[PDB]
C-alpha cells in the first residue's frame, strides 16, 4: 500500500475483529481476545460518512421530461439538442468514473494511515519494555496483565512502572 | 392530383386549438372544409412527455 502497513509488514486482517475496523489482539496470563481502538474507528467512519457525503449531496435528483419532438423544419436545433446532452453525459460518464476510481485509492490508503498510526503510537508507548517482533505484534519484555494492555490502548501507559522488570529480562540475553 | 396514399389523392390537413374558457370559436367557410363533432375539456397538468415503448 501507500503506508505499507496493510498488505506490508501486517499481512492479513482479523476475521475476529467483528467490532471496529482497527483493533488491538492481546495474550497475557488471564486470557486472550480481540478489541477494537475506539477513537480510531469512529474518527475513520465518520471521516468516510464525510467523503461519501461530499459526493453524493450535490447529486440531487432532477425533473425529466420526454419532451416536445422535433419537426422537419426543426432539424438544426435537433442536432443541438443532440450534441449538448451527449456533451453532458460524455463529461458526467467521465467524470464520475474517474472520481471513483481516484477515491477509492485514497479511500484504501487512509485505513492504510490509520493503521500505521495505531501501531506507532504502541510503539512509541511501550518504547524499550518490548520487542517488535514484525506483523504489528509487541512480545513484552515485562508482565502484562489486563490492566496493563488496557493502559496502552487507552494511551495511559506507564514506562517507567515495568522499566527495570524490562530491563532484567534484556540483559539477560 | 398529387401522388395517393390510400387509394384518395385528395388530402386533409388537421389543426387544432385549445379555445380559452370564455371565447368563441367563429367557423366561418365556403367549402373544402370538416368540422369538428367531439370537443374535449381539459386542465393540462405538466409537461411529462410521450413514451415510444411497447413495454
Amino acid at each position: 500500500g501507500l503506508f505499507g502497513a496493510i498488505a506490508g509488514f501486517i499481512e492479513g486482517g482479523w476475521t475476529g475483529m467483528v467490532d471496529g475496523w482497527y483493533g488491538y489482539h492481546h495474550q497475557n496470563e488471564q486470557g486472550s481476545g480481540y478489541a477494537a481502538d475506539l477513537k480510531s474507528t469512529q474518527n475513520a467512519i465518520d471521516g468516510i460518512t464525510n467523503k461519501v457525503n461530499s459526493v453524493i449531496e450535490k447529486m440531487n435528483t432532477q425533473f425529466t421530461a420526454v419532451g416536445k419532438e422535433f419537426n422537419h423544419l426543426e432539424k438544426r436545433i435537433e442536432n443541438l439538442n443532440k450534441k449538448v446532452d451527449d456533451g453532458f453525459l460524455d463529461i458526467w460518464t467521465y467524470n464520475a468514473e474517474l472520481l471513483v476510481l481516484l477515491e477509492n485509492e485514497r479511500t484504501l490508503d487512509y485505513h492504510d494511515s490509520n493503521v500505521k498510526n495505531l501501531y506507532e503510537k504502541v510503539r512509541s508507548q511501550l518504547k524499550n519494555n518490548a520487542k517488535e517482533i514484525g506483523n504489528g505484534c509487541f512480545e513484552f519484555y515485562h508482565k502484562c496483565d489486563n490492566t496493563c494492555m488496557e493502559s496502552v490502548k487507552n494511551g495511559t501507559y506507564d514506562y517507567p512502572k515495568y522499566s527495570e522488570e524490562a530491563k532484567l529480562n534484556r540483559e539477560e540475553i | 392530383i398529387r401522388p395517393k396514399v390510400r387509394d384518395q389523392e385528395g388530402r386533409m390537413n388537421y389543426y387544432w386549438t385549445l379555445v380559452e374558457p370564455g371565447d368563441k370559436i367563429t367557423f366561418e367557410a365556403t367549402g373544402n372544409l370538416v368540422v369538428p363533432r367531439y370537443a374535449f375539456a381539459m386542465e393540462r397538468n405538466a409537461g411529462s412527455g410521450i413514451i415510444i415503448s411497447d413495454t
